[PDB]
């Protein structure tokens, strides 16, 4: 009846994280009854003022999705957050196309809900401190900044890749994010890119509270670094204005709504 | 193996300020070439890119596949893909004095501002 504090009283801070044990998500919604069907979560404690849409790229990753499902879900209700689990899998054999599949998460979610902040997240990082919350700021948000991979540290100033949150407002602000990026590398720079045009600043946890494992993987032979990123990223200034919300198409082939999460299978084209 | 960028700065001393470009840059330029992956291999466009400096194998380096390139750092391209970087570096040398800095893409978009954070304060 009364809004959630600011922070979160349930919070435990640090957290073992190990992809060694199997996941079985009959379990994983067995000791989360609270979330309904879709993926929908909503304090009865409290009133939450943090309506997140948590939207997932996807495609053949399901032993990935199992765990990121096993470990959010009760981190994310121990947040005290208003959110739902989209995933974007993308259907087909092109290059996979990060950030088109978070447009499309973006359009989709708010189909199901008035949302106001979006949180868009590689399906293979999990964060080792719930004090990162997975929710919107003043500014936009960088979530994944001390990923093991690089060695517990934030690799380069500029990166904005992994894991990250922007308002309603913020991502309205910049066109949304590229559709024309395929293959692996340099979307997440093109957004940082039309953040920083836009007159804004990249906000983020320190890198003790933004530690974050990734779930490694064999290189995808249908995710090959993008020959063209370099050049893509050196002109956003321009191709944020013609690329992004204002040109986003594609076709939803199936909506599935499961116990844990919604998962919507698109076609998103081919490499123009 | 996936080297850091200190264990990077320090395995190319030797390559500081030739041609102009310094140890900041060439940080810089490798983290985003090979993410600092000595075994990094990328095949695009007919040809392959090799190790940390992705020195491709249609000039550069004679592999199996393309047997007869000009192969003008004469070495086999699987020496490129170990962590004895002295070979490497020499390689690449060889580019910057033939090609110059942007052989390597990455260098212009994301290395020409905010270089300080590249530096490694480890001795
Ligand atoms: C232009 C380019 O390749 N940028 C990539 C970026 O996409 C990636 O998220 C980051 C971390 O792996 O490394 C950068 O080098
Ligand atoms: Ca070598």
């Amino acid at each position: 009846l009364t809004a959630c504090p600011e922070e979160s009283p349930l919070l435990v801070g640090p957290m073992l994280i190990e992809f060694n044990i199997p996941v079985d998500l009959k379990l994983v919604e067995q000791q989360n009854p609270k979330v309904k069907l879709g993926g929908r979560y909503t304090p009865m404690d409290c009133i939450s003022p943090h309506k997140v849409a948590i939207i997932i790229p996807f495609r053949n990753r399901q032993e990935h999705l199992k765990y990121w499902l096993y470990y959010l879900h009760p981190i994310l209700q121990r947040q005290q957050l208003d959110y739902g689990i989209y995933v974007i899998n993308q259907a087909g054999e092109s290059m996979f196309n990060r950030a088109k599949l978070l447009n499309v998460g973006f359009k989709e979610a708010l189909k199901d809900y008035d949302y106001n902040c979006f949180v868009f997240s590689d399906v293979d990082l999990i964060p080792m401190n719930d004090h990162n919350t997975y929710r919107c700021f003043s500014q936009p948000r960088h979530i994944s900044v001390a990923m093991d991979k690089f060695g517990f540290s934030l690799p380069y100033v500029q990166y904005f890749g992994g894991v990250s949150a922007l308002s309603k407002q913020q991502f309205l602000s910049i066109n949304g994010f590229p559709n024309n990026y395929w293959g692996w590398g340099g979307e997440d720079d093109d957004i940082y890119n039309r953040l920083a045009f836009r007159g804004m600043s990249v906000s983020r946890p320190n890198a003790v509270i933004g530690k974050c494992r990734m779930i490694r993987h064999s290189r995808d032979k249908k995710n090959e670094p993008n020959p063209q990123r370099f050049d893509r990223i050196a002109h956003t200034k321009e191709t944020m204005l013609s690329d992004g919300l204002n040109s986003l198409t594609y076709m939803v082939l199936e909506v599935q709504r499961y116990p844990l999460y919604t998962k919507i299978t698109v076609d998103i084209g081919t490499p123009s | 193996t996936e080297l850091t960028k200190c264990k990077v700065s320090h395995a190319i001393k030797d390559i500081d300020g030739y041609q102009g470009i310094s140890l900041l840059e060439w940080a810089c330029v490798l983290f985003h070439t090979s993410g600092y992956d000595t075994q990094a291999v990328v095949n695009d466009n007919g040809s392959t890119e090799y190790g940390l400096f992705q020195i491709s194998d249609r000039f550069w380096c004679k592999s199996s596949e393309f047997p007869e390139s000009e192969n003008i750092c004469g070495i086999s391209c699987d020496k490129l893909l170990d962590d004895e970087l002295d070979d490497d570096i020499a390689c690449a040398k060889k580019i910057l004095a033939i090609k110059g800095i942007d052989y390597w893409k990455a260098y212009k978009p994301m290395c020409s501002e905010k270089l300080e954070q590249w530096r490694c304060e480890k001795p």
